C-alpha cells in the first residue's frame, strides 16, 4: 500500500520521494505464517518456499525510474543475530547500501553500532565520488 | 545456522592460538639455540669465588 503511493508520486507527480520501511522482515515472516495453512510444505529454517520471489517482485517496485526517484531506506531484522538466516541473505542482492549492526559494537558503548568491515555501497568507486 | 557457527568460530580461533604460540616457540628455539653455548663455557669462572 505504501509502495503504491510512493510510486504515484514518482510517476504522477514526478516527483523525489523518500519511502522508509521498518520493518521489511515482518512481510516474509506473515507470509511464513499463513503459508502452512494454503497447503505449501515449508522450505529450509521455515521459511515459504515463495520467499525469495516474493520478495523480489516488491523490491524491484521499489526503484528509481525515468520519470522520478524513489530514495529508498529499510531496516532487516537479522533474526538471532543470525545474518546467515534466510530473510536477511535474499534481501542483501536488492541493495545499493547496506549498514550491518554488530551487537558486540553496542555492548562496547560505540553507537551506531556498525561494523565498517560488513558494510558494503555501490558508490564506493573514484568514478562518482571524490 | 549460528550455533553451528559458533564452535566454527571457537574452533578459528583456537587455530591462530596455535599459530601465535608456534611461532613462540621459534623465538624461545633461537634465542636456547643461542644461549646453549654458555654451558660449553661456564663452571670455571667461580673457582676462587667459592
Amino acid at each position: 500500500s505504501a509502495l503504491t503511493m510512493a510510486e504515484y508520486f514518482r510517476d504522477v507527480e514526478g516527483q523525489d520521494v523518500l519511502l522508509f520501511i521498518d520493518n521489511i522482515f515482518r512481510f516474509t515472516q506473515a507470509n511464513s505464517e499463513v503459508s502452512a495453512l494454503l497447503g505449501r510444505i515449508p522450505a529450509a529454517v521455515g521459511y515459504q518456499p515463495t520467499l525469495a520471489e516474493d520478495l523480489g517482485q516488491l523490491q524491484e517496485r521499489i526503484t528509481s525510474t525515468t520519470k522520478g526517484s524513489i530514495t529508498s531506506v529499510q531496516a532487516v531484522y537479522v533474526p538471532a543475530d543470525d545474518i546467515t538466516d534466510p530473510a536477511p541473505a535474499t534481501t542483501f542482492s536488492h541493495l545499493d547500501a547496506t549498514t550491518v549492526l554488530d551487537r558486540a559494537v553496542a555492548e562496547s558503548g560505540i553507537y551506531p553500532a556498525v561494523n565498517p568491515l560488513e558494510c558494503a555501497s555501490r558508490i564506493m568507486d573514484p568514478d562518482v565520488i571524490s | 545456522s549460528g550455533k553451528l557457527r559458533l564452535y566454527k568460530e571457537k574452533l578459528e580461533g583456537y587455530n591462530r592460538f596455535y599459530s601465535i604460540v608456534k611461532t613462540i616457540k621459534m623465538v624461545t628455539l633461537a634465542k636456547y639455540r643461542a644461549a646453549q653455548g654458555r654451558i660449553r663455557t661456564r663452571d670455571f669462572s667461580l673457582r676462587y669465588t667459592e
